[PDB]
């Protein structure tokens, strides 16, 4: 019912694949053997949405793992949580793609696409009614990236009748983990404004100082980050996996905030972040729930909302809670903080409530804000790109595996006219 | 699963790649014989396994004189390698590029070429090449020409990598050393990836001070540069949180198709006593693998600016404290950057802390950073070199030994024409310019 | 009752009725010795179609084992399973054939064609109504190639009013087992055209590619390369052995298989085809056994369907299924893919079900299509051995045992107009 | 019970037959006394069982001169051969083909025949001949050219397969090569099934090269022979996936009734210390054995083509992997087939493994190629043969010693235009022609 299937490109894809199933298993109750052992019936009520039945009531994910290096499969087929994977959606290559967009997209694209296409239909026959796709992947590294652009190309052109969201990692601001970021963000960055539904723009550093500063953690890694992006994801997920008093999906989400073809970079946050300490001392309640959403320092975009107005919000909530509470209080937030707001767009308010808690809590929400703070975002990776391209540099292998000077002509003139119609359209009257 | 093998070239090659299979030994715990008594494919990306329990290397040793590769046979690494491989003439070149590249240097190459040629059908999934050759050798600078054109003519789009022996601007053990280094230089600028340079005099002030060692024979310098080569490829030997590859290293390191000469460096380097009374953070091994009096070639960055920098952690590490160190040092004011590189970093990180040989002289770490740089520092070397040629040649010193032996006048003019090119371009991109 | 007889020529006959013989005695659970130790008794209401009931509940087959060289016959009958079968029935020659026609048809074969007539108008002097012969040869060889069409011209004359299906291996277009394949194989087809009711078409990297990337083997001897002939063979011919819902024949399948007399030539195919490993993540059930029958990658026959046309299409169910599902799919299949069936024949399927499962399976189902894609496999041979008579080469050893070069015009020119109609009736409206 | 008879003549065969019959008894584990300490026929083929617990061998030994049969009767094959098989006359012919054929060959030569007709009737299901002839001297070349008389009227159609000894172009143990290989080769080309070609001075480079032995004494050559020569009958003793019998070679690499002159390979020929460190796969020995490197006879395939091929495997061999490795060997372009052949290959595979004779230089080994290729390399080694024999018949030197012992100057001009005709038609069908 409703059934969504889930790609993951590069070492990215699968770490963030790999804790995202940790969540849905310990949420749905399933075992590492991958045999129910829980006690409550309304989880297999409705089960099928990501896993799919199989004999001996066992139950496998509607996961595609691939990626060109083998040393991402090889970790997560040989480390725990790798009994209830079906090997035939493990998809690997002979060598990465070396941070080059090129070779992620020209070189051995091809056969890849091709073995990941033909394992998409064959995924897809299962399915009674597909819902949509989720694809996890970065903006900065090659195979992810330019595989992933190629991948969602074919997949819109196979079915066009259907809604992607694409969870992509955006480069940091202030650091950088590699040193060609810009070419192959602005590459992945234009094909996806040409080619995708929404997508939910995740960066690292805003997410490093949230587990610095509210969870106090002295040594953050990988494995907490990605915890806590799993977190969200299956919040945005629940409200078509699970009942509620007011029940939302995918396609109401895009509809509501999606209000011009070419605006649908979002921001995504979460709520409540607190210490294994501190959380005796707080009583969980909806007005610091939203209170806490509704404050730049818990946002997991690097940008400051206090430069922008948001267009839209979503607030999904979980747990038992009253719509009364839940609404009352979102309206003194639009109260408060009308500056913030754009003006015509009246009622700039959507909000969910599901029935199930998130495991070991009371109550929780997950925020969904598009606003027009990423236009600083995408005006600093046009400068960055700008800058290295007019030294012309790094340009002579981009150019040497089959692109050449006019498409990354064309790639800043399209990235520069979204960026000024963003602007202009936050300017409006 | 990849594939990458090693030409050992020269004395210099096959001491040092002595070293470097020695500590590759302990680093998968396999012992001398072949025998053993995250683990376990890591060997397979270098020990080729055979019927039995033996594993052998993917090395090849080739040398004309055969005095080195008589006693490498005779060392306690005898069964070890395969036999066939090592690959020995019957006189050596005697510091003579033209006798290493074109009257003996033919009548070897052939065989040589043989065993790659068997050696990479062996294997499934080619990744390149690992050349461990000298610079004043005469042997080696003749071989690796000619390798060099022999295995980019076969093997079209490979990696080819070198481990160069920079030689030294004081220290100085050859008179015929400026013509073997424009010679060689001139003739593999354009067929070579990747060239790191490691020099000599740089080694021994590292090892007299930081160290404190009153007597480094080879043996340490040795070590050490085998420990660089195990750290740059232990990304692909092993599993972390974030691998890098040498494809990798290449488009984050060189930009440009003839500025591709990089400089290596390691972190920590210190002494057994001073050990205990050292905390080892990964902030305080980042500032000391960024402290100019660690590099590895004899050139202070402060006369030029960086240009690209590459940096694998290996060990216990956190991403954070990782991106605080970098962007401090970033932020720092003696660094200098290029304009147009706003982002000049690219991080590696790896679960496999590195193992000290016995008897070795560093000590045991649980972190250890291994830097690439590649920056403008190397142009004041490329000119003291080339100043140091010109002026030998200006009087046609040894001129009569290497026409002699096949050679002619637009060689050397063409070459001192082509570093002159080279260092004047090398110059015009590191300095700053407007728009 | 509806008897059936079942001949070997060839090494490739003694070694694919080794194992052929194997899986009959599992199904109907008969020990090595020849005693029946099983337990149901619905195997033994019909056990007389290929077992023969002897004196003391022994049973022993009705078939006979054939070749020039004695080689074959000492591993079958020094070896183990070589206690069932009645000494009689070995017969074995003086000296091979040596991948000689001329010495497998008219010099060597000649002599030992009436040791084995006498044997097959014995083999059933007790068979209540004989249905057919089933013929097991190789189209490389000689004996299996010279004599087997020998033998089908002699065994035609005294049973007319009869039919025989030939379960062939026809030559392989990338690899030559032996060096003079095109003159064997153009041969014998002349021949076979002739006097032949069926043919099963069977390639062997065919086999190479289906056990190494579906079933996931390294190293595929002829152990288990023949332990698939087997099962397609077994399949056939488990409608008359077992109760079924639809049953179907041996003459049921050539009625509807064969709409003209020169065009009997066809594609084996089995399903499902699942590793030791990865089938406890698949579950079994009727969609995919027919998805999995009609994708080219699991085919018996090394030859791309997606360039010709399907003329008519035969599929044997098993196991125990709902007609529903059998039906409603190959309507699907009729639907998804209506660019790969022929036009004039509307409604060109045939489906049948039995109602016993193959051991250790719950249900499996076989194909066998008499395609219009057999017409490259004609092509290739054709051309090899047109470049090679041009030159006479390997001739001068065929006319000297009684063959000439007139008997060469007749093989190329029959097989060119062969083709030819093969082919024009595909672009016939 | 298909049988098949050897015929040795020569201190050539009689050497390589000491040898050769020593690997049959340990193939088949019979003690050298015919005690005993695939199994239970295997030896029903080549021992013909006696009343007793011994076997006696199916060979006929046959020489002029009583030298070298005198060991054999005295050596520690004693008992096993049956004492009246071994024929011997009172004089050699001394490298004289007149001699040996017609003076002193006709007084032997009824007593040869004697004991064929002997064993032929003694065997049941008789399938052919082997011959292990020479051509430089005169008994292994003009008495043998009698028996291809003799046996092929007695015995109208069956398998006549010799094993030859090819004079070496530059190695020249005679002085009359060119005058005895030219009259045996018109003599016995009519009466040949096929022949396989061997090389003496090819074998001295795969033992010092190949196998590292730097004394290779005729003990050590003659051993790499009988490996060929007990491959080629590995099928009828032995069962396999995919058997092969004498006729199927023959019908598989004789295109045309004059150009049946294959010539043998073996794989793999490794040393015993170079065993450790090899893998030994059923990948590298089809590219071992087909390297020009490693052919029994000293022509180089590169200048020709192969007109066609034949392997036969042994041991824990899958016919995958030997479907695969041939597969790719087409696409290798060291390989060139004629126009004419587009599947130019043959494979049999068996179920036993080699065995090694103690004391040998070989190692023990689990697999064994065999190859036998028809090419037109051999082209060259007619013509560079043709080419001293008819410098030799300008000026008529050595032709008094032939000419009074029974022939005429007439039989030398037509040797000498068979030959021509021979190149020619080889030549002619190997190179491509018009339409
Ligand atoms: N949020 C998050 N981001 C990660 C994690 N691991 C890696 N990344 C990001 O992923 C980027 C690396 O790009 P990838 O596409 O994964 O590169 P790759 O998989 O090594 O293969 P190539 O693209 O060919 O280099 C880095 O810039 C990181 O910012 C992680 O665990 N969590
Ligand atoms: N790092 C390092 N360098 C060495 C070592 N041994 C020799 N070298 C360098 O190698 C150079 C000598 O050139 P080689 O390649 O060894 O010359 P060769 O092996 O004698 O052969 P020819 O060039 O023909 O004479 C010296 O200038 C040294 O700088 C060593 O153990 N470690
Ligand atoms: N599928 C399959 N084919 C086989 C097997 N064994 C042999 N073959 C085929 O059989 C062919 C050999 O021809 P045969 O007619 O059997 O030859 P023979 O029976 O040995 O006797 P001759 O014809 O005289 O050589 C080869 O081309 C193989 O392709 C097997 O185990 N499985
Ligand atoms: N492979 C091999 N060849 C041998 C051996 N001994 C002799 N030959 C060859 O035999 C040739 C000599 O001619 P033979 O036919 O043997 O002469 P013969 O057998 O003594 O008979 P006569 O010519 O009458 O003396 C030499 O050129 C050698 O090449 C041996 O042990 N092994
Ligand atoms: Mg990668
Ligand atoms: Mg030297
Ligand atoms: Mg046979
Ligand atoms: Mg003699």
């Amino acid at each position: 019912m409703r059934e969504i299937v889930h790609i993951q490109a590069g070492q990215c894809g699968n770490q963030i694949g790999a804790k995202f199933w940790e969540v849905i298993s310990d949420e749905h109750g399933i075992d590492p053997s991958g045999n129910y052992v829980g006690d409550s019936d309304l989880q297999l009520e409705r089960i099928s949405v990501y896993y799919n039945e199989a004999s001996s009531h066992k139950y496998v994910p509607r996961a595609i793992l691939v990626d060109l290096e083998p040393g991402t499969m090889d970790s997560v087929r040989s480390g725990a949580f790798g009994h209830l994977f079906r090997p035939d959606n493990f998809i690997f290559g002979q060598s990465g793609a070396g941070n080059n967009w090129a070779k992620g997209h020209y070189t051995e694209g091809a056969e890849l696409v091709d073995s990941v296409l033909d394992v998409v239909r064959k995924e897809c026959e299962n399915c009674d009614c597909l819902q949509g796709f989720q694809l996890t992947h970065s903006l900065g590294g090659g195979t992810g990236s330019g595989m992933g652009t190629l991948l969602i190309s074919k997949v819109r052109e196979e079915y066009p009748d259907r809604i992607m969201n694409t969870f992509s990692v955006v480069p940091s601001p202030k650091v950088s983990d590699t040193v060609v970021e810009p070419y192959n963000a602005t590459l992945s960055i234009h094909q996806l404004v040409e080619n995708t539904d929404e997508t939910y723009c995740i960066d690292n550093e805003a997410l490093y100082d949230i587990c610095f500063r509210t969870l106090k953690l002295a040594t953050p890694t990988y494995g907490d980050l990605n915890h806590l992006v799993s977190a969200t994801m299956s919040g945005v997920t629940t409200s078509l996996r699970f009942p509620g008093q007011l029940n939302a999906d995918l396609r109401k989400l895009a509809v509501n905030m999606v209000p011009f073809p070419r605006l649908h970079f979002f921001m995504p946050g979460f709520a409540p972040l607190t210490a294994r300490g501190s959380q005796q001392y707080r009583a969980l309640t909806v007005p610091e729930l939203t209170q806490q959403m509704f404050d730049a320092k818990n946002m997991m975009a690097a940008c400051d909302p206090r430069h922008g107005r948001y267009l839209t919000v979503a607030t999904v909530f979980r747990g038992r809670m009253s719509m009364k509470e839940v609404d009352e209080q979102m309206l003194a937030i639009q109260s408060k903080n009308s500056s913030y707001f754009v003006e015509w767009i009246p009622n700039n308010v959507k909000v969910a409530v599901c029935d199930i808690p998130p495991r070991g809590l009371k109550m929780s929400s997950t925020f969904i804000g598009n606003s027009t703070a990423i236009q600083e975002l995408f005006k600093r990776i046009s400068e960055q790109f700008t800058a290295m391209f007019r030294r012309k540099a790094f340009l002579h292998w981009y150019t040497g595996e089959g692109m050449d000077e006019m498409e990354f002509t064309e790639a800043e003139s399209n990235m520069n006219d979204l960026v000024s119609e963003y602007q202009q359209y936050q300017d409006a009257t | 699963m990849r594939e990458c093998i090693s030409i050992h070239v020269g004395q210099a090659g096959v001491q040092i790649g002595n070293a470097c299979w020695e500590l590759y030994c302990l680093e998968h715990g396999i012992q001398p014989d072949g025998q053993m008594p995250h683990h376990h494919d890591s060997f397979n990306t270098f020990f080729s396994e055979t019927g039995a329990g033996k594993h052998v290397p993917r090395a090849v040793f080739v040398d004309l004189e055969p005095t080195v590769i008589d006693e490498v046979r005779t060392g306690t690494y005898r069964q070890l390698f395969h036999p066939e491989q090592l690959i020995t003439g019957k006189e050596d070149a005697a510091n003579n590029y033209a006798r290493g590249h074109y009257t003996i240097g033919k009548e070897i190459i052939d065989l040589v070429l043989d065993r790659i040629r068997k050696l990479a059908d062996q294997c499934t999934g080619l990744q390149g090449f690992l050349v461990f050759h000298s610079f004043g050798g005469g042997t080696g600078s003749g071989f690796t020409s000619l390798l060099m054109e022999r295995l980019s003519v076969d093997y079209g789009k490979k990696s080819k990598l070198e481990f160069s022996i920079y030689p030294a601007p004081q220290v100085s053990t050859a008179v015929v050393e400026p013509y073997n280094s424009i010679l060689t230089t001139h003739t593999t600028l354009e067929h070579s990836d990747c060239a790191f340079m490691v020099d000599n005099e740089a080694i021994y002030d590292i090892c007299r001070r930081n160290l404190d060692i009153e007597r480094p024979t080879y043996t340490n310098l040795n070590r050490l540069i085998s420990q660089i080569v195990s750290s740059i490829t232990a990304s692909l030997r092993f599993d972390g949180a974030l691998n890098v590859d040498l494809t990798n290293f290449q488009t984050n390191l060189v930009p440009y198709p003839r500025i591709h000469f990089p400089l290596a460096t390691y972190a920590p380097v210190i002494s057994a006593e001073k050990a205990y009374h050292e905390q080892l953070s990964v902030a305080e091994i980042t500032n000391a693998c960024f402290e100019p009096a660690n590099q590895m070639v004899k050139c202070d960055p402060r006369h030029g600016k960086y240009m690209a920098c590459c940096l694998l952690y290996r060990g216990d590490v956190v991403p954070k404290d990782v991106n605080a160190a970098i962007a401090t040092i970033k932020t720092k004011r003696s660094i200098q950057f290029v304009d147009w590189c706003p982002t000049g970093f690219k991080v590696g990180i790896n679960y496999q802390p590195p193992t000290v040989v016995p008897g070795g002289d560093l000590a045991k770490v649980q972190r250890a950073v291994c830097m690439l740089s590649n920056t403008t520092a190397i142009a004041e070397a490329w000119a003291r070199l080339d100043h140091k040629f010109d002026l030998m040649y200006a009087k046609r010193a040894f001129v009569h030994w290497y026409v002699g032996e096949g050679m002619e006048e637009g060689e050397f003019s063409e070459a001192r024409e082509d570093m002159a090119a080279l260092e004047k371009d090398y110059e015009e991109v590191g300095v700053d310019s407007v728009e």
